[PDB]
């Protein structure tokens, strides 16, 4: 009627805010662990693992040592 | 030693044009609004205009730094400090000059109530952003970096939309400081080798392996907390949405290019040899930053929040290309940062359109605005295009040439970072089509009015750039090949 | 034998106008006839005036103040070092009495005896900073420290000044024990109480396996009088008390001048003397703990002097760093430190003599101050954004040396700490500009606009503060030229 | 060109307009004290300068004085 | 004040009083705008970010809510405000103090009227 | 006359002399290199 | 009581005389200082006349501090008077009434 600021929902905003503040529902539980521990840790040194092959691979193909990394 | 340059529109007087903006306007009444805008307009321009002129007695062919002149802090003259430009640093020049009006015009409107602190502060970012920029020393760096960071939690802190741009401004104030003093301890280790900051010495000067290892990761704190490489991006996500549309703007299109002007101008010339060592670490850091970001940003349901972590997979695909160490990464890196800046911006601005009318930022408020939005929606759409890397557009260019530099360093790498085509473009059109596809929502929002007279101006140019970039990137890349190459090179002698 | 006291013009001046003052203030404040008038305000006027005619008397005749210097030998000692210190200590004092009329007229605090007190207690330190004796230096640190108990405790009706001045008092006297505790042992070691004798005697031996404990203890319990007085941890605590109970301009001066006085004692007994290590030791770990504990306990606080207090303990943390190095840039910076964070200090202290008028006590009574007056809130944000230590602010000075004191020494810890700290800091002090800048309050308090003095001296230390590193060299040849003239 | 005059002047000028505007009084309210502030900063500006080269003067000899010392260790 | 509270005149900040008001121990809480020719008597109230319109009467112990337009003799609730008309409010404030400030401007200080008065008594010795 | 090389002739004007770029260039470094002994002398005199 | 006047700093100009007599030095005051003397104590008067107003004494205060003004420019007066004679200040003036009588 009035305005062209929205018309707010309060479940729309409850949900937004929600979304806001999620850290302080985070419990240490064994599903997080797990998920942290798997592509947190994990799957970062896989790639890097992968990243790491790829040009010592690269290296044996030129007829040169591993290159030392990090 | 004087080196005083012979031309006569220097980067001195660039750097004085904004600060006689912020003095005159320290002593005008808030009464007079008019003369207040008008006059913070005219000395953003006039820089404009400025910076466009150094563009043109630019020389492409030269490997040196340009326009060299020197500032003489103490009689003693043990230290002296030089400004200058070359390549890499040019056109951040012209985007920092290009945006700041950007910013006082967004504001236009809004401006009886800002004030004349909103334009002072805008004005002395400016005047701090083009020094860093301009600084052939790494104390000097240092201390224009550090000193934006007061204007900005100023203009997060006042005039953000609402009470979370508290939380937001101490984020970005204490993750920069914090960064920021890892490379004052590089520096200072730096100067007890030396005995000297200035840039161009210590590209002369041999370091050891071990000490370059140690100076590398000094330097990474701060500049991967700038990118921000992962995981030190989440103050970029608060501080970016809670922002106000310009604050936003200056954040995401210059300040988020320091990290990899910094990786670009100190860290890869200045120690070769920690920059390959390292090399597999940034590569990983990046892919994982580009995949897990891009996946996070398709869950967002906050306009700018999306916007916000789009940047995110687009800085560290810059990382990958400077990372790669040849032509084609270099200049790619250096136009996906130009252009990000552009492109971003824009959609900062879009996003600012449509929050002073509504105010809500929560994407499931709109829907069907091409009904009553044409022209906002067909410029959203340009913009949304731009942001998936379209070929045509800006970003696409400096995209594809960082995949062909990091395919033929590591084919593993690029293939990672290409899922960003994938990724990129999903959550961009999802975007796009919940706000100006299908119907309206009366019950949320019934009044609407498309974009005004400054508001299609201010979008004017960033289209003219992005498709000036996009169809002929040569003017850009030819004023630049000889510093990337001399970048490429250093360390090596075959 | 007039022309030997020529050595001594600066002091029997001022001693001499305090006593005129004095008398004319009891004469005045007593007389029927003109109804008793109060005379804070014009003794603090004459007594400014006696404070800039000493500080002419001493600046002009630098030669003079080293005539007759064999005959004055056993008394004291002036030299190029004593000079700029005392000099620095008058202009103290000066800015310090200039921020008191508004307080003496509007609180009505009618008392003249507050100035003399602190002209007396301006004598004491002169004496601090030319003692070259142990005795000469216990009387005029005693002398100083009366002045301030009585001071501290002026609002004699106030539970908050007479508790402070109790526990000053208490902690202040027994600290001087143990401090004469330590002369005395030193006295019975050495058979020396000069400065020049103990250096002969102490040099060349430190500790050479057969150390003399009595040196050792003496020299430990000196420290621990010094070190309570720069407020350093853990001889610390009475410092935020005694700060925040006593009356704001006491606590204003008690926050710079004692400073200056004790860092000169400081630094011409140990560095002039002779135990070396161990002592350096000393002022490391209590400069980690000063710097630690400050920043905490800042973050803390909820009231305006209380931060303000362990700021204070915070900076002489990196001010002792400096002094721990044991190099000529170690003292120099700790002298930059120290004239840096005094004129930052009277910058601050001017700002909360102006809102006291209005009666500001907690942070959050600063809301939106940017609105109610908006050149007020920018130069308390420079004078916050100075502490923290963003450049290129001259706080900033204060941080770049304390990170280049430790990576060349090979102080890590300390680097890690001073970053910690300092990050830590710059969160409270800039949590002060939001509440200027950023906060909506419900309810505003709006504040008196200051009187003149503190305006023209808070534009001053302002222009200072944004502007130093444009032209620093005067402060950086004027502290080389000090820290050389202790040895030389 | 920028001498030690315009720059005290300048300094001056802006100390008086900056203490005025802190006690919310019209930018100039006393102007016969903007002119006293003008002289008094180019006086001040004027001596800094002088008096910096006289310490650097002094602290070269100060320095000499210190290098021939350390010198008579090698002797 | 009939309400029994205190009944000191309090007219907090960002306040426009409109020309002709008549105001006895009223209280207007910040950011209202008074109508012009509008009347608040003894012990009333007016609620943060409340308009009254030109020619309101507001009897004694009365009060208008927050968020809402109100008018008439007696006054009487109109509508509720937007939060665009409310956020307007401090706005009309500034303007006035804006202008305001022009008026200022043409005062100094003191004024010469004492030499008038001056000639005036020599004129008569 | 023409604009172009009206236009030519006035951007070479605005230009650095490269030659002498390159040469102030020469001279930091050659200065800097063997100037940058004198101030770590001072930093080593003994504060005894 | 042992005396020496004998400086640590040694004087950089002529010694027209060592350890010279108070009567002496106050003969030798010029004109600069008489006006360094009469500067100092009309300041103070000053400063003792608009102190006093607010508390009624302006007449006593003035009294007040031009005492303390009489004896801070008397001081300097006899400082720089003394200074020159002994050769630590320029003493162009006392050197060549010196080469004269
Ligand atoms: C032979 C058996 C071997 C073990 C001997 C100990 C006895 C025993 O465990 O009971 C026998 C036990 C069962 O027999 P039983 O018939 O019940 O008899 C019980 C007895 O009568 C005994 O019954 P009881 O009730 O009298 O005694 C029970 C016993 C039981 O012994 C135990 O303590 C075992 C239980 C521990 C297992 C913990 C599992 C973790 C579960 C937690 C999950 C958290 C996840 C949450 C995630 C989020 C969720 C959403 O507890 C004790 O009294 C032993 C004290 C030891 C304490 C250890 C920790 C102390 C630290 C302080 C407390 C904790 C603070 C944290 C700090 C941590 C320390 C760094 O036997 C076994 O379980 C066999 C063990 C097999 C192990 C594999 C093979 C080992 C040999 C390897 C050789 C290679 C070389
Ligand atoms: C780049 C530095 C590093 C980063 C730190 C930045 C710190 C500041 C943060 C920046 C964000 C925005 C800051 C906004 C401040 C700008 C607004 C402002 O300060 O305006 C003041 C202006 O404040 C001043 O007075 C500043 C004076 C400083 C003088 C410095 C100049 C020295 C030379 C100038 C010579 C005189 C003028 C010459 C031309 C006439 C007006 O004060 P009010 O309280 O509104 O009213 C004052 C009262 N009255 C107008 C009636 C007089
Ligand atoms: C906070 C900084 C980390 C702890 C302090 C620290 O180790 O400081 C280093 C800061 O440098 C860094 O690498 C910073 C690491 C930041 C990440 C945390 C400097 O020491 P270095 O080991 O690098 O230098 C030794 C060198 O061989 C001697 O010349
Ligand atoms: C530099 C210091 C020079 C000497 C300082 C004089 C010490 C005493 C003067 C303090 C100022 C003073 O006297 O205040 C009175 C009056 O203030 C003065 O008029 C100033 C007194 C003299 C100071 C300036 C005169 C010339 C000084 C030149 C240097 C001497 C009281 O003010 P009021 O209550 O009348 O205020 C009402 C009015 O609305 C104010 O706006
Ligand atoms: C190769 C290693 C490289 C370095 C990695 C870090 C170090 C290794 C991992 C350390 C693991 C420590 C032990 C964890 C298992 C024990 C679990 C005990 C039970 C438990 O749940 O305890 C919780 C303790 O969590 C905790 O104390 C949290 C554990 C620490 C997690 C470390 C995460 C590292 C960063 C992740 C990746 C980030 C970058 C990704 C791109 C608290 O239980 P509670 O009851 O309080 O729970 C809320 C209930 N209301
Ligand atoms: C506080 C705010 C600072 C004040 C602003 C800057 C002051 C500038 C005024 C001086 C300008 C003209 C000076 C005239 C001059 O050279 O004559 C000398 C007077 O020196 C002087 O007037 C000396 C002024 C010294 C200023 C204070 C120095 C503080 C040092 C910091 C250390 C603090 C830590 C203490 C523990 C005496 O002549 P001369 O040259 O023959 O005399 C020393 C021989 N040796
Ligand atoms: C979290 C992980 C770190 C925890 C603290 C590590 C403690 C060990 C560090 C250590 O060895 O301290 C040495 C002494 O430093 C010190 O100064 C000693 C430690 C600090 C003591 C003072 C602070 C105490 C706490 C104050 C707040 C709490 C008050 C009581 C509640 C450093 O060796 P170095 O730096 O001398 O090496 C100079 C080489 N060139
Ligand atoms: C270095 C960075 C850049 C700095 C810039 C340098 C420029 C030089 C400064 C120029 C000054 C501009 C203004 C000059 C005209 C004003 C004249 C003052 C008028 C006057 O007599 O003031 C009286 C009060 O004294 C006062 O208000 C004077 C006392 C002010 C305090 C400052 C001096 C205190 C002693 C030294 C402090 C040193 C501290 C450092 C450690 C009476 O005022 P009224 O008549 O309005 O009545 C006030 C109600 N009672
Ligand atoms: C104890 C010692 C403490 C003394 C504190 C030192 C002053 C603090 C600085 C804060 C305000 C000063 C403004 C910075 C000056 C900005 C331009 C610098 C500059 O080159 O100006 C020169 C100095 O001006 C000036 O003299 C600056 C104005 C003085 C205020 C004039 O240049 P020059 O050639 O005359 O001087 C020979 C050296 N360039
Ligand atoms: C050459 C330009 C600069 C020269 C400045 C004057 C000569 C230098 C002498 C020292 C001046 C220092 C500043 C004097 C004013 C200090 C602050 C006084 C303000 C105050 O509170 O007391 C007022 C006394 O007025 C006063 O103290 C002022 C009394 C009369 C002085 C004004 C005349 C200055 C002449 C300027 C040029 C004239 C050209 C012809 C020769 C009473 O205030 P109030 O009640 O009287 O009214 C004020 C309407 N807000
Ligand atoms: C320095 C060595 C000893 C130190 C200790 C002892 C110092 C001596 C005692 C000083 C105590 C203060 C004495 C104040 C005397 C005030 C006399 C009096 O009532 O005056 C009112 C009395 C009558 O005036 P009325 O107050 O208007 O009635 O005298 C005056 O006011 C005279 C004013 C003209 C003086 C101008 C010249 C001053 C130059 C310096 C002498």
């Amino acid at each position: 009627g009035g305005g062209m600021e929205t018309n707010k929902n309060k479940f729309i905003e409850d949900w937004g805010s929600a979304r806001e503040n999620l850290e302080h529902n985070f419990r240490w539980t064994r599903r997080n662990f797990a998920l942290i521990g798997i592509f947190g840790i994990a799957l970062p040194i896989i790639v890097y693992k992968g990243i790491v092959k790829d040009f010592h691979m690269q290296d044996e193909d030129a007829g040169r040592p591993h290159r030392k990394f990090l | 030693l004087e080196h005083f340059c012979e031309c006569y529109f220097n980067l001195s007087g660039l750097i004085l044009c904004p600060v006689l903006g912020s003095i005159i306007l320290l002593f005008i009444p808030n009464s007079r609004i008019r003369l207040i805008r008008l006059i913070g307009l005219c000395a953003s321009l006039i820089t404009f205009l400025y910076s466009l002129v150094l563009w043109i007695q630019f020389d492409s062919s030269t490997a040196k730094f340009q326009f060299v002149e020197s500032l003489r802090w103490l009689p003693y003259e043990n230290i002296n400090f030089y400004l200058g430009i070359d390549g890499i640093s040019l056109f951040f020049v012209i985007l920092t000059t290009f945006l700041i009006p950007i910013c006082i015009l967004v504001g236009w409107s809004g401006m009886r109530s800002y004030g004349k602190e909103y334009i002072i502060a805008f004005l002395i970012c400016e005047f701090l952003m083009i020094a860093v920029f301009c600084m052939l020393d790494l104390l000097l760096f240092y201390v224009f970096f550090e000193s934006v960071l007061i204007p900005m939690f100023i203009i997060i802190g006042v005039w953000g939309s609402r009470q979370r741009k508290i939380k937001a401004a101490y984020q970005f104030f204490l993750y920069t400081l914090l960064g920021s003093l890892f490379m004052l301890l590089a520096i200072l280790l730096i100067l007890f080798q030396t005995g000297t900051t200035d840039l161009q010495i210590l590209l002369t000067t041999e370091f050891s392996e071990r000490r370059q290892i140690f100076l590398w990761i000094a330097f990474f704190a701060s500049f991967a907390v700038k990118v921000p490489m992962v995981p030190v991006h989440i103050w970029l996500p608060e501080a970016h949405v809670e922002a106000p549309t310009a604050g936003s703007v200056i954040l995401a299109g210059i300040l988020l290019k320091f990290g990899t002007y910094g990786f670009l101008r100190f860290s890869i010339p200045m120690f070769p040899e920690a920059t390959l060592c390292f090399t597999p670490f940034i590569y990983t850091l990046s892919a994982i930053a580009i995949i897990y970001t891009s996946l996070t940003t398709l869950r967002q349901i906050d306009l700018k929040k999306i916007i916000a972590y789009s940047s995110v997979a687009h800085m560290n695909l810059v990382t990958i290309g400077m990372f790669s160490l040849n032509i084609q990464g270099i200049g790619g890196s250096i136009l996906l940062m130009l252009s990000h800046g552009l492109v971003s911006s824009a959609l900062f601005l879009c996003v600012g359109v449509l929050y002073d009318r509504h105010k809500t930022r929560l994407v499931r408020y709109y829907g069907g605005l091409v009904s009553t939005m044409p022209n906002f929606s067909t410029i959203f759409f340009f913009f949304t295009l731009a942001n998936m890397s379209l070929p045509g557009t800006s970003s696409f260019i400096g995209e594809f040439l960082i995949l062909v530099g990091a395919f033929q360093r590591n084919s593993l790498v690029a293939t990672l970072a290409a899922l960003g085509m994938i990724l990129g473009a999903a959550y961009s059109l999802w975007l796009y089509n919940r706000v100006v596809s299908g119907n309206l929502k009366p019950d949320f929002l019934h009044k609407f009015s498309d974009l005004n007279g400054r508001e299609v101006f201010i979008f004017i140019p960033f289209l003219v750039g992005l498709v000036w970039m996009g169809v002929y990137p040569k003017v850009f890349l030819d004023c630049m090949h000889t510093s990337v190459s001399n970048l490429v090179q250093h360390g090596k002698f075959h | 034998m007039f022309n030997l006291f020529l050595a001594v013009f600066p002091e029997i001046f001022i001693i001499n106008a305090t006593f005129i003052l004095l008398i004319h203030g009891v004469v005045f404040s007593t007389s029927k006839k003109y109804d008793y008038p109060p005379l804070a305000s014009n003794v603090g006027w004459l007594g400014l005036l006696s404070v800039l005619i000493t500080l002419l008397l001493l600046a002009a005749g630098a030669p003079l103040l080293t005539i007759a210097h064999l005959f004055w030998n056993n008394l004291f000692r002036r030299d190029n070092f004593t000079y700029f210190c005392q000099i620095f200590l008058l202009l103290s004092t000066a800015g310090t009495i200039s921020m008191c009329f508004d307080f003496f007229d509007q609180e009505r605090f009618d008392a003249f005896e507050f100035i003399v007190l602190i002209l007396l207690s301006t004598c004491g330190m002169l004496f601090m900073i030319s003692a070259y004796d142990l005795i000469a230096m216990y009387l005029a640190i005693e002398l100083q420290s009366l002045c301030f108990y009585v001071i501290a405790a002026s609002k004699r009706k106030s539970e908050f000044s007479t508790e402070a001045g109790l526990k000053y008092l208490i902690l202040g006297a027994f600290s001087s024990g143990i401090l004469l505790f330590g002369c005395s042992m030193i006295y019975g070691s050495t058979g020396a109480t000069h400065f020049d004798q103990l250096a002969k005697i102490l040099t060349g031996y430190e500790i050479t396996g057969a150390r003399s404990s009595g040196i050792f203890m003496g020299i430990l319990f000196i420290a621990v009088g010094f070190l309570f007085k720069i407020t350093a941890v853990p001889f610390h605590m009475w410092a935020p008390d005694i700060y925040e109970g006593s009356p704001t301009p006491v606590t204003a001066f008690l926050s710079i001048a004692p400073k200056i006085s004790i860092f000169a004692n400081i630094l011409r007994v140990f560095i002039y003397g002779s135990y070396g290590a161990t002592l350096q030791q000393i002022f490391f770990f209590c400069s980690i703990a000063s710097m630690i504990l400050g920043a905490l306990a800042a973050m803390a606080q909820t009231k305006v002097k209380r931060l303000l207090a362990y700021s204070s303990i915070g900076h002489v943390g990196y001010i002792c760093i400096g002094f721990s190095c044991g190099t000529i840039e170690g003292i120099q910076s700790l002298l930059i430190g120290i004239f840096i964070y005094a004129l930052m200090t009277m910058d601050a202290f001017a700002i909360v003599l102006a809102l006291r008028q209005t009666r500001v006590k907690y942070i959050a009574d600063l809301g939106a101050l940017a609105k109610t007056n908006p050149i007020l809130a920018i130069t308390f944000s420079i004078t916050m954004f100075s502490y923290a230590g963003i450049p290129p602010l001259a706080g900033f000075c204060s941080k770049f040396y304390l990170f280049f004191a430790a990576l060349g020494c090979g102080a890590y810890f300390l680097a890690l700490v001073g970053v910690v700290t300092s990050v830590i800091g710059c969160f409270y002090y800039i949590r002060l500009v939001k509440r200027m800048f950023f906060d909506t309050p419900r309810t505003w308090i709006l504040y008196e606009p200051m009187d003149r003095n503190k305006s023209l001296l808070l534009a001053m230390t302002s222009f200072f503060i944004t502007l130093f590193l444009l032209y620093p060299s005067p402060l950086f040849s004027v502290t080389h030229q000090m820290a050389l003239s202790l040895y030389l | 060109p920028i001498s030690a005059t315009m720059v005290g002047a300048l300094l001056g000028l802006g100390t008086q307009m900056y203490s005025n505007a802190l006690r919310k009084l019209p930018y100039m309210r006393h102007p016969w004290e903007h002119v006293v502030g003008m002289g008094l900063g180019a006086v001040f500006a004027n001596q800094l300068v002088k008096w910096d080269v006289k310490l650097k003067e002094d602290l070269d000899v100060m320095l000499a004085k210190a290098r021939a010392a350390n010198e008579r260790r090698y002797f | 004040s009939p309400t029994g509270l205190p009944a000191q005149t309090l007219i907090d900040r960002y306040v426009t009083v409109g020309a002709y008001s008549l105001l006895r121990s009223c209280t207007i809480e910040p950011e209202c705008i008074i109508g012009q020719h509008s009347i608040l008597m003894e012990g009333s109230l007016v609620e943060t970010r409340s308009i009254l319109e030109a020619g309101s009467v507001l009897p004694p112990g009365r009060r208008i809510p927050s968020g809402e337009l109100w008018g008439g003799n007696p006054a009487r609730f109109i509508r509720t405000l937007t939060n665009e008309e409310t956020l307007e409010i401090p706005k009309l404030a500034v303007a006035i103090n804006h202008l305001s400030g022009d008026y200022f401007s043409e005062f100094l200080p003191y004024s010469t009227i004492y030499l008038e008065v001056e000639k005036f008594k020599k004129s008569l010795g | 006359g023409f604009i172009m090389e009206f236009a030519e002739n006035l951007v070479l004007r605005l230009m650095e002399n490269p030659e002498e770029r390159d040469r102030k260039a020469r001279e930091h470094i050659y200065e800097m290199h063997e100037r940058c002994k004198k101030i770590k002398e001072m930093w080593a005199l003994p504060i005894r | 009581m042992n005396t020496d006047i004998t400086a640590l700093e040694k004087a950089q100009y002529p010694v027209v005389d060592r350890n010279p007599a108070f009567t002496k030095v106050v003969g030798n005051f010029s004109t600069l200082d008489y006006l360094r003397f009469s500067t100092i104590t009309g300041i103070s008067v000053t400063v003792g006349y608009l102190s006093g107003i607010k508390p009624g004494i302006k007449g006593p205060s003035m009294v007040t501090g031009g005492l303390i003004g009489l004896m801070g420019g008397f001081m300097y007066a006899y400082q720089n008077s003394a200074g020159r004679l002994m050769g630590f200040f320029p003493n162009d003036g006392e050197v060549a009434s010196y080469q004269k009588r």
